[PDB]
């Protein structure tokens, strides 16, 4: 017997109401309970099925348990068979404070715990046909909820059943192709990777070749900022060269092996990447894919350099998706702004905006180039995605500079709505939290689970 | 048939390249259906091009010259986003059960049938 | 690899303070620019 | 009583805590059922302003002989903060009842008829068990 969550919405509601006693539902102060029960069926029956979109719904995979929901049970017996006029604040107040937060780590996953449960306390209306205290219309309400599964029930868009169904249908078609059914380093499962690589380094010689000095601070804090990294890039870069020299040549050449070698080689066979690489810089679980990134942040550090030896940096459209540890970038920009402002580094603010050249800031830098999900962006105003909406959706550009502390901000502080600023599509690590321009209704925004990754590629 | 389903071009023009790759897969492949579909039409493909629900959307002028296992290889090469109501109606007109999904597992029922011969081996995940 | 800003360094610094002013009190007097003057020598004891 | 108890060398620290935030709680339960009483936050702003002002008798002497002690009005400081944070909230949401959640979420000190306590949160209590720390480094309140 396999153990586990039923794999549909109102298969989940049966099992619920299957594992209920009808003389626990059946009090005699009947109307406004039951109904409330019912909240709490659909709120853990949601908060379940949210799980199979990853990391859309939850940004991990949270164990809720039977025993949450039999404790929530006890928890509104006490209300309701407690005095007068149940608070809904409370509820959920330590519900999230006990119950269902205590899974939780990161911020924005109790946001969205916090959304469903004001929101719960109306439903999709068409489809909710709630009764009376009769037991078995709870029952039948179930059936007449449908077989197939929709997130606008759940809020997400359209387009996250289309890529989940591309991948789930290769899954299951890979997997069904199983049941149908030292020479290898020899032979050919890792030369497409060497391949890559003399693809992408036969004409940067230079670029693989060059030593730059080791340097200590100078002036302005964002020469050694970017001298350090055309440091570490060169360095990971030889590294890498080094790395895969090795294993040319006990292939395609005359030695033998360490065993370190034979731990590239292991890691490259399964196509993962080795814990050497990613001691220095995270990058995508694709070797391939990894030294293409490396390589173009490799020619980007050096024109980074050609257009900041004079410092024209202020002017030019650059892209974060060249900078191997952004925040520090724009640490250095608080540091030159609070020196040139003539202030304290720890009075400042970074504010961001679309509608036009920041006033009271002392630099203004166009960045652009930044991806958006979950929503699709429009100048003064988030429009929700539609059936046919793409995945990727690229974004207006951006004006950005450090402002002193209560100075008027250029958007109002209740119209707008804090989005991370994740690295790519795994959705790791955080490098900011800007704000967008919501103009009320923000719990739809939240439910999205909206984001912003630097970019791809 | 199923090699070429579990994966064992200048005239199409109204679809995209990740579609038109397996377009030229299925046609090397399978002439046979590349013959009697006539790809060329762009009226009722239109119309099937743009339904929701697209699984009982099909085109019925032919829907006695095609079986129900080859439908399913015009929705792998024209719309993946389909694939897994396209298997499941499959299965269930097959064997006629209503529903892929099993029933629940109430253990009240599963005492009765249980034995001394044999045991019960409960096998769980993670949060069970 | 071996630097450390966590919740203990804070609370080694804040007695670092606290035992400063608690020494130039009963062996002096009290004044204004000091008591911002010493919390500099009370970080600087951890974090150099 | 009306009149301050305030002699420290007679008691230890553990049981100078306990007896104003029984007190405390007692109080603050007679006053969001009667008023708002912004007379009470006021009277502890100046209760904190007597103690941080009599915090300068003992701090110039210092090392002393046969006088410590200090380290009691150091653990009453936080307490009284915690109570000053507590009034400021509820000041701030204007809690109408007690059976308002918004007070039964702060911890309570009640007293039974027994004279022994019961520490007792939203609707689970336990009993004070007595057992002797003497001083010890309390914590800042947090809200984690």
């Amino acid at each position: 017997i396999t153990y586990e969550s039923p794999p549909g919405l109102k298969k989940n509601l049966m099992r619920t109401y299957e594992s209920w006693t009808p003389e626990q539902i059946s009090k005699k102060d009947n109307t406004h309970r039951a109904h409330a029960l019912f909240s709490l069926a659909w709120f853990h029956a949601a908060c379940q099925e949210r799980r199979n979109y990853i990391p859309q719904g939850w940004t991990k995979f949270y164990e809720f348990s039977l025993s949450d929901l039999r404790a929530g049970y006890n928890i509104i017996d006490r209300l309701f068979d407690g005095a007068k006029d149940v608070q809904w604040e409370f509820v959920h107040g330590l519900l999230e404070n006990a119950i269902y937060g205590g899974r939780i780590d990161n911020y924005f996953d109790l946001r969205v715990l916090q959304s469903y449960l004001k929101q719960f306390f109306i439903f999709p209306y068409s489809v909710s046909l709630p009764q009376s205290c009769s037991i078995l219309d709870y029952r039948a309400v179930i059936e007449k909820i449908p077989e197939d599964d929709k997130p606008s029930f759940f809020g997400l868009p359209a387009n996250i059943a289309r890529s989940s169904q591309r991948m789930i249908s290769s899954q299951v078609i890979s997997q069904l192709r199983i049941l149908g059914r030292d020479r290898e380093i020899w032979s050919n499962e890792l030369s497409p990777v060497l391949n890559l690589w003399k693809k992408l380094n036969q004409n940067s010689n230079l670029i693989h070749q060059k030593v730059p000095p080791p340097n200590d601070r100078q002036g302005s804090p964002i020469l050694s900022f970017i001298i350090l990294e055309q440091f570490n890039a060169i360095r990971l870069v030889q590294s890498v060269h080094q790395s895969l020299a090795a294993l040319s040549k006990v292939i395609r050449g005359t030695t033998l092996l360490s065993s370190e070698v034979q731990k590239l080689a292991s890691a490259l066979l399964n196509q993962k990447c080795p814990l050497a690489w990613q001691s220095k810089w995270e990058g995508p679980e694709d070797p391939l894919q990894y030294l293409r990134g490396l390589v173009a942040r490799a020619l980007a550090i050096q024109n980074w350099v050609d257009k900041a030896e004079k410092q024209a940096l202020l002017s030019e459209t650059l892209d974060l998706s060249e900078l191997f540890h952004p925040d520090t970038f724009l640490n250095a920009l608080r540091q030159e702004t609070a020196r040139a402002v003539g202030r304290s580094v720890d009075s400042l603010k970074f504010v961001a905006s679309w509608k036009g050249r920041l006033q009271e800031a002392k630099l203004q830098i166009k960045i652009s180039g930044l991806l958006l999900e979950g929503c699709s962006f429009d100048g003064n105003q988030l429009s929700e995605n539609q059936l046919d909406s793409p995945s990727v959706s690229s974004v207006l550009p951006c004006f950005m500079g450090w402002i002193p502390q209560d100075a008027c901000g250029p958007y109002s502080p209740d119209e707008c709505i804090s989005l991370p600023v994740y690295t790519s599509a795994e959705r790791d690590r955080v490098v900011t939290n800007i704000d967008v321009p919501c103009g009320g209704n923000q719990d739809q925004w939240i439910q999205c689970g909206a984001a912003l990754f630097l970019k791809n590629q | 048939e199923w090699d070429t389903f579990t994966g064992v071009d200048q005239l199409p023009s109204w679809i995209d390249q990740e579609r038109s790759w397996a377009v030229a897969t299925l046609k090397i492949a399978l002439p046979s259906l590349y013959q009697t579909l006539c790809f060329e039409d762009a009226a009722l493909w239109r119309t099937y091009y743009n339904n929701s629900m697209c699984e009982q959307e099909f085109p019925s002028i032919l829907a006695k010259k095609v079986s129900l296992f080859q439908q399913i290889l015009v929705v792998q090469v024209l719309r993946p986003d389909r694939l897994q109501s396209a298997m499941a109606l499959f299965a269930c007109k097959t064997l006629g059960l209503k529903e892929v999904s099993p029933l629940p597992l109430n253990l009240k029922r599963l005492y009765k049938e249980t034995l001394e011969i044999e045991p019960i081996l409960i096998i769980i995940s993670p949060g069970a | 690899q071996h630097y450390d800003w966590g919740l203990r360094a804070l609370k080694t610094v804040l007695r670092g303070s606290g035992n400063l002013l608690r020494q130039l009190n009963k062996s002096g007097t009290t004044q204004n620019a000091n008591e911002s003057h010493i919390v500099v020598q009370a970080l600087r004891l951890n974090t150099m | 009583s009306s009149q301050g108890a305030v002699d420290p060398s007679l008691f230890p620290s553990q049981i100078l805590c306990l007896a104003e935030q029984i007190k405390f709680t007692e109080d603050v339960e007679n006053a969001i059922k009667d008023h708002s009483l912004h007379q009470i936050e006021t009277q502890l702003v100046n209760k904190l302003e007597q103690y941080t002002n009599i915090d300068t008798s003992s701090e110039d002497p210092g090392n002393t002989e046969s006088g410590i002690l200090e380290l009691k009005l150091k653990a009453l400081i936080l307490d009284i903060i915690h109570n000053i944070d507590v009034v400021k909230q509820l000041n701030q949401i204007q809690v109408h009842t007690t059976e308002d959640w918004a007070w039964k979420k702060q911890l309570r000190f009640y007293m039974k008829s027994d004279h022994t306590c019961c520490v007792q949160m939203v609707d689970s209590e336990f009993q004070y068990t007595y057992e002797y720390q003497g001083n010890a480094s309390k914590l800042v309140y947090t809200p984690l």
